[PDB]
């Protein structure tokens, strides 16, 4: 997958988690969920350095795509927790 | 034609819920090149639909028909698999309350009026942000129409 | 190579050290067929003869004004500018990244109302040899007319030990519908030329999303005798869309000089409790859609 596409996916993920973060302000542990959100944002920053650089090593493209998918699943789990809390 | 102050109250509530029911993104976020075609299939209160103050003074029925159509459209969208599918929102969720408020207003306008989809959960979620910010734009125009009618058209 | 405007051309280049660049063929815009020569900028060195000139464009020394002549008279001119692509990305040297609301935000636009008029701003460190050109439309595939004025200096300030120049431009949609629900965004397109370097920039938005009302007008305080209670009053700003019965505003009233003593109202008056050295401040937002709050209007307490 292109670097342009990967940066688009990262931008979307940054927008969604920023929005979830703001939504939590407007409202089973909130402090815990906010820490998980911040940790994802933190990992996005570390991943961005892997991108702008283009038994142990750094990340390939495929490995970046796999981590993005994993981050999306973590965001979906958080989103589902929050939606259940406000319902 | 019909209960201006009642429509004002309900359309104001719709604006509040459209913004509070669900997380938001920035207006420059989640934009893409194909959005021009996607926008075309959604109904809008367009130039010339009669919802400007002068058109409302002349004959508000044109505007209110367009508002009713848009409300019916967004009710169908908010009740579709985009919102009920994985990650699922329940009918009693804030988005479910927003859906019920669309229905309440459309019923007030025409009591006897009668009432595409992605498969991946991440894509459903993205589309929810896009649909709801479109809805925010629509219900803001509707709320101005009813506020102005209540202020200037109520005998 | 493509034509930016009459007799002005842009050559796109993959830009890296010792890059070979692009071969271009310039044609003298003339009926003549014999006795033609070419030069560049001020030098009289004849670079070539004939109706056409083939040149290798790979650095700024190859850009500039190419002139063809016959019989000592100038026949035509061709100005070549370079558009650098650095590692697959077009250069953005000329404008400063404002990094808000996101990375690569070079243009910022605001509207005071729904009239279809708006203003855009950008920042640069460059002081000389600098030209901007602004165009706008509503929609990209089927563009609807927007008329823009000239971009000109609006402020000069010092930031990080160097001058920062702010430019602004005013634009007006030709056939605006203040009350309608926009379905196609405004596009703003800015050409920037610094010497022989060409860049361009874009912003896309709905007017409703860049709304920022002017501050409340005529903010006044009426103190109550023997109390710190005060009646606050104000008016809608002159520039806001009319009629106000349609384009309603909402307001935030704050008393401050640590905490946040705020109330929200749709009226143009409120009752609050003042204290010394504190100010009463009021700001405004579109009642029905969450765009930007106005700047504060403020009056001191007492
Ligand atoms: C911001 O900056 C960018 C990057 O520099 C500009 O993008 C360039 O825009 C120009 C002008 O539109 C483009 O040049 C034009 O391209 C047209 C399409 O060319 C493609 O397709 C042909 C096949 O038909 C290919 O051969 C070609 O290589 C391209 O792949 C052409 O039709 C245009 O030709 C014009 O001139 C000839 C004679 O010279 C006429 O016969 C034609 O009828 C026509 O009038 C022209 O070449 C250029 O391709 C863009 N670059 C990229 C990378 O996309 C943006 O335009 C600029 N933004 C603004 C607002 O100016
Ligand atoms: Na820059
Ligand atoms: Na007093």
């Amino acid at each position: 997958m292109s670097i342009q596409e990967i940066q688009k996916e990262i931008a979307q993920i940054q927008a969604v988690i920023a929005g979830i973060q703001k939504y939590i302000y407007t409202m089973m542990s909130i402090e815990e969920i906010q820490k998980q959100i911040a940790a994802i944002q933190c990992q996005i920053a570390a991943i961005q350095k892997q991108i702008y650089a283009m038994g142990g090593s750094g990340m390939s493209i495929e490995e970046i795509q796999k981590q993005i998918a994993a981050i999306q699943e973590q965001i979906l789990a958080i989103y589902k927790q929050i939606m259940a809390m406000v319902t | 034609s019909p209960a201006w102050t009642q429509c004002q109250q309900l359309s104001q509530k719709l604006c509040t819920l459209a913004w509070s029911a669900h997380p938001l993104v920035g207006h420059m976020d989640l934009r893409e090149e194909g959005d021009e075609e996607t926008t075309n299939d959604v109904p809008h209160i367009q130039c010339g639909d009669g919802c400007d103050p002068q058109g409302l003074r002349d004959n508000s029925q044109f505007c209110l028909q367009r508002i009713h159509q848009g409300l019916i459209f967004y009710e169908k969208l908010l009740g579709s698999d985009i919102f009920t599918g994985e990650p699922s929102l329940l009918p009693d969720s804030p988005v479910g309350q927003l859906h019920a408020s669309l229905l309440g207003l459309s019923q007030l306008l025409q009591p006897e009026g009668h009432h595409l989809s992605p498969s991946q959960p991440w894509q459903r979620l993205l589309l929810r942000f896009k649909i709801l910010r479109s809805l925010q734009a629509f219900v803001a125009v509707a709320a101005r129409v009813f506020a102005h009618g209540a202020a200037t058209l109520s005998p | 190579i493509w034509e930016l405007k009459k007799d002005v051309y842009v050559v796109e280049l993959d830009w890296y050290p010792d890059a070979p660049g692009e071969m271009v063929v310039l044609t003298c815009d003339t009926p003549e067929e014999d006795g033609i020569t070419w030069t560049l900028d001020q030098s009289s060195e004849v670079l070539g003869s004939g109706k056409t000139l083939t040149i290798q464009v790979k650095e700024f020394g190859d850009a500039g004004q190419y002139t063809c002549h016959k019989g000592g008279e100038v026949l035509s001119h061709s100005l070549l500018l370079l558009h650098k692509k650095e590692d697959g990305i077009w250069s953005t040297d000329i404008l400063k990244d404002q990094k808000e609301p996101k990375n690569k935000t070079f243009l910022r636009c605001e509207a005071k109302n729904y009239s279809g008029r708006f203003t855009c701003w950008w920042l640069t460190t460059i002081s000389t040899d600098l030209t901007f050109s602004v165009k706008s439309s509503r929609g990209s595939s089927d563009p609807q007319g927007v008329t823009c004025g000239a971009a000109t200096l609006s402020a000069e300030r010092v930031r990080g030990d160097n001058k920062e120049y702010e430019y602004s431009v005013e634009c007006q949609e030709d056939s605006a519908c203040p009350a309608a629900e926009e379905s196609l965004p405004i596009e703003v397109m800015v050409d920037a030329v610094h010497k022989l370097k060409y860049e361009n920039y874009t912003s896309s938005f709905f007017i409703r999303d860049i709304i920022k009302p002017d501050p409340p007008k005529n903010l006044q305080l009426k103190p109550l005798k023997n109390s710190r209670q005060v009646e606050v009053s104000w008016e809608y700003p002159d520039t806001w869309s009319t009629p106000h019965s349609y384009f309603s505003l909402t307001f935030c009233v704050q008393v401050q000089g640590e905490k946040k003593d705020r109330v929200f109202t749709d009226k143009t008056s409120a009752t609050v409790i003042c204290r010394k050295n504190a100010s009463i401040s009021v700001r405004a937002q579109d009642r029905y859609y969450s765009s930007s709050w106005s700047e504060w209007a403020s009056v001191p307490c007492s």
